[PDB]
This record gives structure tokens, C-alpha cells and sequence, in this order.
């Protein structure tokens, strides 16, 4: 388990704790989110980001942070501003980057 | 086919 | 049986012909649009207008055109800009106002 693997494993638990309901835990589907895959071209979530961590696919902190901002962005785009959903993404996004600095 | 997630 | 009734009836028929799927045919439920009753404050649909016509509740073309506009403005607020609904709504608002003059 590489040093980069320990840092990211740490950042992940730190982020995923900002999201007590699991909104981000798992890949969204169009069943649960109508027309989702006809707006968001590169989908993301925590559970995917965890699986790449394990897989050693992240060769730096910068690339882990790009997935985070990918998953945050995706949500602000799909969801309306007045939603629980867009608001957690927008909050968690600016905190996240700072925490990881 | 209408709306967001809920 | 009134003349205002006769005019309203034909603007309705004409307006509704532009809604093949009757997306605007009925009241909207939260079951088919999560958040709806808390983001839209005064519901309107073509089924609901049909009945206010039959009950002489419109007194002027002005009043009737008001509700029509309240229907498109509810769809264009709730639905994302890319959907069949937001599009349909904007189309019919401009064209239906064009028609009634």
C-alpha cells in the first residue's frame, strides 16, 4: 500500500464524511435521475474514486482532486441550485480543495 | 421522464 | 352557453393542439416531479383551464391569457432548459400569445 495510497485514502474519508446521506457514494443512474446520461458525459462518485485509489490509478494528488471536482461539477450542472443536491456539491467542492491544500 | 432526482 | 365561452373554447382547442403528448393536459404531481409543489406556487394546466371556461370564471380574454402564460411560466421555471417540457412551454407561450390577437 503505497504512500500515495495512504494520503488519498485519508482525503477520501475526510470528503465522504461531509456527505452523511450517500448522495455521492455511488454512480447515479437515469432510472433515479431522469436524462442524467444525456447531460453528464464523464460521470463520477466516491465509490469509483475509492476503487481507483485501491487500483493505484492516481499517480498524484492533482489527479485525485480532478476527480473530486469532476464529481462536484457534474452535480451542480445536473441538479437545480435550490436543491439539497446542488448545494452539498457546491459547498463540498470549495471546502474539499482547501482541506487538500 | 419528467424532472430531477427524488 | 356564452360568446366569451365560445371564444375561449376555440383558443383552448387551438392551444392544446400544440401538445400531442398532452404534457399540459393535467395537474402535475410530486410523484412525477420531485420538489414541484414547493418550487411552483400556483399550478395551471389545460385540463384546469377547460373547467374554468365551462364555469364562466373567465370574464375577459385578458384573464384567460393570464393563466395560459402562468402555465408556460410554471414549466419554464421547473424544468431544466434542455427538456421536452421547457422547450415546449416557451414555444407555445410565444405562439399562443401570437394567436390570441
Amino acid at each position: 500500500s503505497t504512500p500515495i495510497q495512504q494520503l488519498l485514502e485519508h482525503f477520501l474519508r475526510q470528503l465522504q464524511r461531509k456527505d452523511p446521506h450517500g448522495f455521492f457514494a455511488f454512480p447515479v443512474t437515469d432510472a433515479i435521475a431522469p436524462g442524467y446520461s444525456m447531460i453528464i458525459k464523464h460521470p463520477m462518485d466516491f465509490g469509483t474514486m475509492k476503487d481507483k485509489i485501491v487500483a493505484n490509478e492516481y499517480k498524484s494528488v492533482t489527479e485525485f482532486k480532478a476527480d473530486f471536482k469532476l464529481m462536484c461539477d457534474n452535480a451542480m450542472t445536473y441538479n437545480r441550485p435550490d436543491t439539497v443536491y446542488y448545494k452539498l456539491a457546491k459547498k463540498i467542492l470549495h471546502a474539499g480543495f482547501k482541506m487538500m491544500s | 421522464g419528467k424532472g430531477g432526482k427524488g
